[PDB]
């Protein structure tokens, strides 16, 4: 709770907080807002949250109900053999063409980081993104 | 303008299951569903391992943008059947759609209950839901 | 897990024989073709795939085909198949679009597996190949057999919109019983973890299910504590099966209309005694002897002198600890529905005394003297009888004193440590199966109509053929029973096919019917049998193995049903299965068919002051050797009045199967599961419901379906639709042999249905462009939606990695 006041401090300008700088505040804290948490604070309080507002939001971005048989439903749905296992190249078009798309680059680096060799295992790729 | 790359890739993976390669029977169900239709001759020329590019590359090649779904209903000639035979034509023809996306279908491009089927409001209904 | 056995017995169920049409009129292979075929490095690699996806590839010639790999995943290198080893593929179907094997375009192997495959991956683990139902373990809780889905399966309107399920057949079987009056049996059979027992249970609790209320309660909560009780007494874990099942068990069944069983009836054959007395190591005995001693409180500990599972003598002590089963827990629900099974305080703790009797005399020593107890055991004996409510003198004379007839004198003499050994067995294991039996007799005096069944639903849970290297006189018992249920199930195919063919007027003189009679013969019939003889050298004074095989060899020349085997001629004999040749060997089948208390301890025991002991062998013959004392001889009785009573009704068959050896959830291993197919006559099944006039639509419908083969001639006014369908069929093109006109329905052979059908595909060649593209586009759409639902969740797998990118 310490932590949440300063990094509110390094991004308030005139004591409100921007959403974009709210949202790298909660990933620095360890949370996975979507741009779903980020429109419902948008309807809420516009662009610009106060210290009371951006602490809303940071519990809106809690997602307890986060966990490894959730996050691979989009993967499993396209592993036909249910072998567990999806190439780079298709979680690759998965990841970047659908939702809250990353870029080409931002794909291929998660990938590559995890593993080496193009098969892998998306309930480990899942599990290794949840720390 | 009117930029069709986006959908003509998403499409792609939707029948690979993803994969930057589809099999030559995904590729006929793919360009289908895009109004592209290929002779037999011209289905010989075709590569054996069709990859994500040669489809964007034959796409803008084939895809008619005026007139998407012209091999329903061709608004360049001078069109209604009833549903009971609509349906058995496409029993008849062995489809891979289920009872219940053939209901979809109905009410969709026929959202009265007429006897009876506008193949140009097919077109007009398909097109939209691109 | 896969031993060489498999893959050889799988390779010869495998059989070529729809051609695969790869070209067309030009000669040129239709652009990407797809074969099954069996041919590759995956399958040299992973024995759990048997077959693979190729494409033909352009330039094929017709004598030898060039493929290459697409599913699994492969190199992209061409090689080459003999069309031989090419099968159809059933290309762009939707697996989970319908329930029957049968409306597959192709049948074959590779086809059936696949099919079954992708419904099982998808957990749709019940599929029908009429009138066989075939349920695949999932090895994991599907949910679907909730009381939700028991409501929504039982109240669903119309019974035909619902995927295949357990519930299905309990629902179709119930529904004829009450609708046209007529017995109804549901036979559950396949290996040991298929998946029998959940089937039947959950078969058990649909049935329990009333709309609103059984006023029987007290007699279904009795019935329904019968599993438990019956799991304690005769379920055991072996190697392969945490919870296998080692009797088989029919039940009778009353129900109303509405759900709610009213009377009921229990019985039990062929216990695996010899369990009782050893174990195998990671083996245990039947599981009341775990649950007993490690759930009995202290003051029942105290009260029959309890140790623990460790230091019986009859208890395996390196596996009495079993991975997942809480044996104290199921001790509770024991008691529980001992008591629902309305026995009392003091039933029960004489039934619990009896088996610490059992437990107890199996701890007793003998030593050669002649044989003697232990005189450190004297007290262990003493107590073990006392808790048995035995005579423990006149028990231990009838162990240590013979009585031999010679000449025609009595002469008292001495068994000796061994022979002595054999009696006190034989006294646990007799105690222990009466017991069992006891309880049953007991139950069913609660639950049973004073009249008997007028109308019932009988339920048969069995292994199905057992089938290994070396097969003993228990699998032969099990696979003359599956014999018998064959001949049950070709029968009821043919009854009805013909009563149909009758019924419209049809000849049925092209019917087909494959009779086991004479392999029933050679195993069951009264003087020229297998068991015949098993019965005579087991009366004989010196009958043995060997001299028992040798009277089939010579009495069995005339049918090819019993043959004679290659290594080791003596002592083995092969018998040809309605599924294959199977191999059995004769050792210990003499000792084992005569494993069965006789003599003077049985009348120690008849008098037991009480009258629970009494009970145990009550009305049973005093006893040289009587074939009242023959596992065998008591069998086939059995056996026939259990098959004439089934024959009495309508059968459901539910055939269960096991996809891998592992217990492991998805893991689809084709050479085992395919093994399985064959022996539990699905292929047969498949084959039957093809031949002769297989389709069978009314004229109506033959209309709908068929109308653009002949439009003109369809679409009259002028003539009735009888005719027209004539018309239709006789300006098709298709020979007369091919079709028949029933009073209310066309008939059609297979072949003629299939060209039916491409003569209309020809017919609305104009339709083909639009009707793909229609076709298309909505698939593309349902495709986008498949996706639509699963971006929650993406969202969350993006939103987790643009944080990991942040912690960088
Ligand atoms: C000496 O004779 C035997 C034969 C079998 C057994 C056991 N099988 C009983 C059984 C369990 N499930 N299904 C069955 C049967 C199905 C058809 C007939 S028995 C446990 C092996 C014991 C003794």
């Amino acid at each position: 709770e310490s932590d949440v006041r300063i990094y509110f401090n390094e991004k308030s300008s005139g004591g409100k907080i921007s959403i974009d700088n709210a949202s790298y505040n909660a990933r620095k804290l360890g949370l996975a807002p979507s741009s779903i948490d980020e429109k419902k604070i948008k309807e809420l309080y516009g662009d610009n949250l106060t210290y009371e507002q951006y602490l809303e939001y940071l519990s809106i971005c809690v997602h307890d109900k986060d966990n490894v048989e959730e996050l691979i439903k989009m993967f499993a749905h396209f592993d036909n053999n249910c072998t567990g296992y999806l190439t780079k190249s298709q979680m690759k078009n998965i990841l970047t063409t659908w939702g809250d798309a990353l870029t080409d680059q931002e794909a291929i680096d998660a990938l590559n980081a995890f593993s080496s060799e193009d098969n892998i295992d998306y309930k480990l790729f899942c599990e290794d993104i949840l720390q | 303008a009117s930029d069709m790359e986006e959908k003509f890739r998403e499409a792609f993976i939707l029948f690979s299951s993803c994969s930057d390669h589809i099999e030559m029977y995904k590729f006929f169900e793919l360009m289908n569903s895009f109004g592209i239709i290929l002779t037999n001759d011209e289905k010989a020329a075709l590569p054996n391992d069709i990859n994500m590019d040669y489809w964007l590359n034959f796409a803008k090649k084939h895809y008619n943008y005026e007139q998407p779904f012209k091999h329903i209903n061709n608004v360049n000639e001078q069109v209604q059947i009833k549903i009971d035979n609509f349906l058995g034509i496409m029993k008849a023809l062995d489809t891979r759609l289920t009872e219940s996306d053939l209901n979809i279908l109905l009410q969709i491009t026929n959202p009265e209950n007429k006897s009876t089927l506008n193949l140009k409001t097919v077109s007009q209904k398909l097109t939209e839901s691109i | 897990a896969v031993t060489n056995e498999e893959i050889k017995t799988a390779s010869k169920i495998v059989r070529r024989v729809s051609n695969v049409e790869a070209f067309d009129k030009s000669g040129s292979v239709f652009k990407g073709y797809q074969i099954w075929t069996d041919i590759s490095p995956t399958i040299e690699n992973d024995p759990n795939i048997m077959f693979v996806k190729c494409v033909v590839q352009q330039g094929s010639k017709k004598e030898k085909l060039t493929v290459v790999q697409i599913d699994p995943p492969g190199t992209g290198t061409p090689y080459d198949i003999d069309p031989t080893h090419a099968w159809n593929c059933n290309s762009q179907v939707d697996p989970m679009s319908f329930g029957d094997i049968g409306l597959l375009n192709h049948t074959n192997i590779p086809c059936v597996l696949d099919f079954l495959k992708h419904r099982y991956l998808k957990n749709q683990i019940y599929t029908t190949a009429v009138p066989l139902i075939v349920a695949i373990n999932p090895y994991k809780d599907l949910g679907n057999t909730t009381n939700e889905w028991i409501r929504r399966y039982r109240d669903t309107a119309d019974h035909t919109k619902l995927p295949p399920h357990v519930f299905t057949c309990a629902r179709e079987a119930l529904s004829n019983l009450h609708g046209v009056n007529k017995s109804q049996t549901i036979i559950v059979s396949g290996e040991s973890g298929a998946g029998k027992t959940e089937a039947t249970k959950q078969i058990m609790r649909y049935f329990a299910s009333s709309k609103s209320g059984n006023m029987d309660l007290r007699i279904q909560t009795a019935i329904m504590a019968a599993n438990p009780v019956l799991e304690a007494f005769g379920n055991a874990k072996t190697i392969r099966n945490n919870n296998s099942s080692r009797f088989g068990r029919f039940m009778q069944l009353v129900i109303s209309h509405e759900g709610g069983i009213r009377y009921g009836s229990v019985v039990a054959f062929l216990l695996e005694k010899s369990r009782i007395i050893t174990q195998d190591d990671n083996e245990r005995s039947y599981h009341i002897f775990y649950q007993f001693l490690k759930g009995a409180n202290s003051t029942m500990k105290s009260k029959f002198g309890l140790k623990g599972v460790t230091e019986y003598k009859l208890l395996n002590p390196n596996s009495t600890e079993v991975s997942g089963v809480d044996d104290v827990k199921d001790f509770e629900e024991v008691i529980e529905s001992l008591k629902n099974m309305e026995l009392s305080e003091s039933d029960i703790e004489v039934i619990f005394s009896i088996v610490a009797g059992i437990l107890t005399l199996g701890n007793v020593r003998l030593i050669e003297k002649a044989a003697a107890i232990m005189d450190e055991d004297m007290g262990v004996f003493n107590k073990a009888c006392e808790l048995m409510y035995l005579d423990p003198e006149l028990i231990k004379r009838e162990i240590l004193i013979k009585v031999t007839v010679a000449g025609g004198t009595k002469i008292e003499g001495r068994w000796n440590k061994n022979d002595a050994e054999v009696l006190k067995s034989s006294l646990c294991k007799a105690m222990y199966e009466k017991l069992f039996l006891w309880i049953i007799r007991h139950l069913n005096s609660r639950i049973e109509p004073e009249g008997g069944f007028k109308t019932f639903m009988g339920m048969l849970d069995i292994f199905g053929f057992e089938v290994f290297k070396n097969n003993s006189l228990e699998q032969l018992f099990i696979n003359i029973t599956n014999e018998m249920l064959q001949k049950n199930f070709v029968d009821i195919v043919f009854e009805r096919e013909s009563k149909l063919y009758k019924d419209e007027g049809i000849s049925t003189a092209e019917l087909k019917y494959t009779s086991n009679k004479e392999v029933i013969n050679v195993l069951c019939e009264k003087g020229k049998s297998v068991l015949s003889y098993l019965e005579d050298q087991c009366l004989a004074p010196g009958g043995t193995d060997e001299k028992f095989v040798s009277s089939c060899a010579t009495n069995l020349k005339e049918n090819n049903k019993f043959t004679p085997a290659k290594v080791a001629s003596n002592k083995n004999f092969i018998i040809q299965h309605t599924i294959g040749p199977i191999q059995y060997c004769a050792e210990s089948f003499l000792l084992k068919n005569k494993d069965v208390l006789r003599g003077d301890l049985v009348e120690v025991i008849k008098d037991s002051p009480n009258p629970i002991v009494q009970q145990l062998f009550e009305g049973q013959v005093i006893e040289k050797i009587a074939k009242g004392s023959l596992i065998g001889s008591q069998f086939l009785n059995q056996l026939t009045s259990l098959m004439n009573l089934i024959n009495s009704t309508e059968p459901h068959f539910i055939r269960c199967i096991k996809p891998n050896e592992n217990k492991k959830p998805l893991e689809w291993c084709e050479p085992k599961i395919l093994i399985q197919l064959h022996a539990l006559s699905i292929l047969e099944a498949l084959v039957l419901r093809q031949l002769g006039y297989s389709y069978r639509r009314t004229f109506e419908e033959f209309l709908y379906q068929y109308k653009f083969v002949d439009i003109a001639a369809a679409e009259d006014s002028s003539v009735e639709n009888q005719n027209k369908c004539v018309n239709i069929l006789k300006l098709s093109g298709l020979s007369e042999s091919m079709y028949k006109i029933g009073k209310s329905m066309v008939f059609l052979k297979q072949e003629g249905a299939k060209i039916l059908t491409k003569i209309q595909r020809e017919k609305l060649v104009e339709w083909e462009n639009c009707v793909s593209v229609i076709e298309a586009a909505i698939l593309k759409h349902k495709y986008k939606q498949k996706v639509n639902k699963n971006i929650p969740s993406l969202l969350r797998v993006q939103a987790h990695i643009r944080k990991k990118m942040v912690a960088q």
